[PDB]
């Protein structure tokens, strides 16, 4: 979860809303097993 | 994601994951976000 | 950069249990908003941690303890704001009542949300503010540094004492020079606080 | 450079309190009990609150005489009730003897008695500021500072016609002070509490403008 | 700071002529203006250099060539603008048509002036954008860095191939987080590009 | 004197926290009264410790654990009483229902107060009692020894598993030869139990 700790503070003449993007990835020890065909299509 | 797709091709997986954030706002802006993670056996927190 | 209170590092006192582990983590108290009209705040811990976390689970169920604190106060404001704060940790902080008779218990132990001064000039302890620099202090000056950090060891007559009665000391944040900002800027500059108890001990479950 | 030392700064002996037996006139009781209060005078109080914790041995003297400043020989019993022991009920009460209550028998004609009290507190030092409750009258009260009551009486057997004034001096030896504290600007209201008046008094005396000097 | 595509430096392949000299100079393409409404651009070279400079004089009159590219994209904006770009070089980039049937030739080889995406979310190749990071990429984030640089070697099945047919790869600039600026600031933030072919070769005059 | 179950000592499995300290203390469960008519008892821990002590504070708030148990059962009776008990710790103990359809949840996890058998002859698992000696067992024979002690290590397929679902094993006390006492003697012979978890671990707060 992502919580607001404090208010979002900006000096004058600045856009008031930002946008955050996220990036997922797997670490080194990630492993897979037992091949199966998928439903995506 | 990518790992999201090619984990649809395997029944079982395992291992740690990594999640990275960027901030697009203007150079002047300032603030604090509290990013909190909950272990899998519990409901999401009520308040910070 | 860092002010060791009274030139010492907190330490153990050579069976009291040493929790270590998860009471050494930072705690982030709610963020107070410093307005242009606002005046002062104070906390007076060991109080603030009595409810929160695993710490409060130790301090409520133990009859005696020893502890020391590392507290870190930082203030996020853009460069178009001015104003300055004074941050000081004043040991054995005993407040008073105004008269036209004792301070209500809400004023003696505020809790995690702090309290507002009625009269910041005299600290509402009766002593002048001009001299309050005699205690360990740090200047937060919004054109220079945004952070102030203090390490306060365990100062008290007895080796141990209980958390629910004697509040070892207190902490003040006073906006000595008020905040002004030109029109359109964000109206409130937030103040946050972080405390990480050091070398704690407990006894008498 | 030797008159700035904390040891010299608290040195000199001073008047802690004035007590009177008054057994002659409308009040015939014939003794008195004087709980030791170092804070007695607001001048001595403001120099003590400079430091928060301090550890010191005390030394006393009793200068006594009648209402004429005339000192005929007549006997007095100065008893010291240590902290935690019962006080005398009346001039003949059996507490006036016991054993453990140290006493000083001195005629008025003699030069003044003098005595040395040790450090009585359980804690390693006195506390002039104690936050928190002892267990709202209670807030900020040190139970552990009581030094004893110095009960006095005149041995001569029944109803002398002489009210005997007596003065009590204290001086502080071997003093050691800990964390310093800023001096008090506001006036005092009551004895045991910091409470200060509503109307605030400025610290500095005002002048005409930010500019003009003298 | 610099992303070598696929962890290699372009190199010769040990009579093809090596021009060196004046085809190693930078070329500065026209400056695209990134508005708040604007979406995407792409180029797909060897195309872009077919008309320009002495390079186009080599690529039009030779039946075969080998080449590699160093491309540098930078974006000038003051500190009161926000927004971010994604810059990626996607080899063998084949576009598609929407249906309610093939892409018009203006969309296949735009030329030195690039082209606008019809559907940036799917890249207009059908693949999602969320995964397009699998290609060599760099983030231009207007609060941090204004420049992105890539070196892409020669990737293709045959050793040599002609410039007028097979377009070795393509390049995309997608404003993933749109641009916003407070009133009065300059309305358009310019984007420029620079390419400097490396280790080129030609044969078959 | 002591029966190591399956000839092993419980041990750690080489970040899971090792509580040690106060979860290594004995716990004394309530004392069951063995009458002349009474038949059987069983417990099935990790259950019994879920409410009690600091242990239950670990097992409820952790998603995984590993543990091992040392259990000690003793029976105080004067020398004018006869009768014998069988004490056995039967791993993976799954009970059943009688028919003229599943066992009620009160029968699956009794809690600290145990449960009475409906049919001790078949153990109410369907298997005969005559063969139940195949599990680690000890004889409490009221003319010889009054105490029985067992150490049962951690036996399960997975390295870790949760305390609120899989109950690692169970324990039975069956008065195989009934109690008889001449008139005037105390009517009930008490049975008590003591468990002291060994080498516990926890993870996933």
């Amino acid at each position: 979860t992502i919580w607001y700790q404090t208010n979002f503070v900006v000096p004058p003449d600045t856009p008031t809303e930002a946008n955050i993007i996220a990036l997922g990835a797997a670490q080194k020890n990630f492993t897979l097993k037992l091949c199966k065909d998928t439903d995506e299509i | 994601t990518m790992v999201g797709q090619i984990c649809r091709y395997y029944t079982q997986w395992s291992g740690s994951l990594k999640v990275t954030f960027m901030f697009t706002g203007s150079f002047m802006a300032t603030g604090k976000m509290l990013i909190a993670y909950t272990p899998p056996g519990s409901a999401q927190p009520a308040t910070r | 950069n860092i002010v060791l209170s009274y030139g010492e590092w907190p330490e153990y006192c050579p069976k009291p249990t040493r929790p270590d582990v998860s009471v050494n983590r930072f705690y982030t108290l709610s963020t107070k908003s410093w307005k242009t009209e606002s005046t002062g705040w104070y906390w007076k811990f060991p109080d603030v941690l009595n409810d929160t976390g695993v710490f409060g689970q130790n301090a409520q169920f133990h009859y005696l303890y020893r502890s020391g604190f590392c507290m870190h106060v930082q203030c996020n404001a853009s460069k178009f704001h001015q104003g300055a704060l004074l941050v000081a940790a004043i040991p054995e902080f005993v407040i008073a009542a105004s008269s036209p008779l004792y301070p209500d218990f809400a004023h003696t132990n505020p809790g995690k949300d702090g309290q507002e001064f009625r009269d910041p000039y005299v600290l509402d302890a009766g002593i002048p503010l001009s001299q309050a620099l005699v205690f360990p202090h740090q200047w937060i000056n919004l054109r220079t540094n945004n952070c102030a950090t203090i390490i306060m060891p365990y100062v008290n007559a007895l080796p141990f004492d209980s958390a629910l009665n004697h509040s070892n000391f207190g902490l003040v944040v006073i906006p000595i020079s008020p905040l002004k900002y030109c029109n359109g800027a964000t109206t409130e500059v937030p103040v946050t606080l972080t405390i990480a108890p050091l070398n704690s001990e407990f006894s008498g479950l | 450079v030797n008159e700035a030392s904390v040891e010299h700064f608290y040195s000199r002996a001073g008047l802690v309190g004035v007590v009177e037996v008054k057994d002659s006139g409308t009040s015939l009781d014939g003794y008195t009990v004087w709980p030791i209060d170092v804070m007695g005078f607001v001048q001595q109080r403001r120099k003590l609150e400079l430091s928060t914790y301090m550890r010191f041995d005390a030394e006393f003297t009793f200068v006594s005489n009648l209402s004429n400043s005339t000192t005929p020989g007549m006997l007095l019993q100065y008893m010291y009730v240590p902290p935690g022991a019962p006080k005398p009920d009346g001039r003949k009460s059996y507490q006036w003897q016991t054993a453990t209550n140290p006493s000083v028998f001195a005629k008025l004609s003699d030069p003044p008695p003098q005595v040395s009290v040790p450090f009585m507190s359980p804690a390693t030092a006195y506390q002039w500021f104690y936050d928190g409750y002892p267990t709202n009258l209670q807030y900020g009260q040190c139970p552990n500072n009581m030094m004893g009551h110095f009960a006095i009486r005149t041995v001569s057997e029944s109803t002398t016609g002489k009210n005997v004034h007596v003065r009590v001096y204290m001086r502080i030896k071997h003093v050691r002070a800990w964390v310093p504290r800023p001096l008090r600007s506001q006036a005092y209201m009551v004895k045991n509490y910091p409470t200060y008046s509503q109307t605030i008094t400025n610290t500095a005396t005002d002048r005409a403008s930010i500019t003009t000097t003298d």
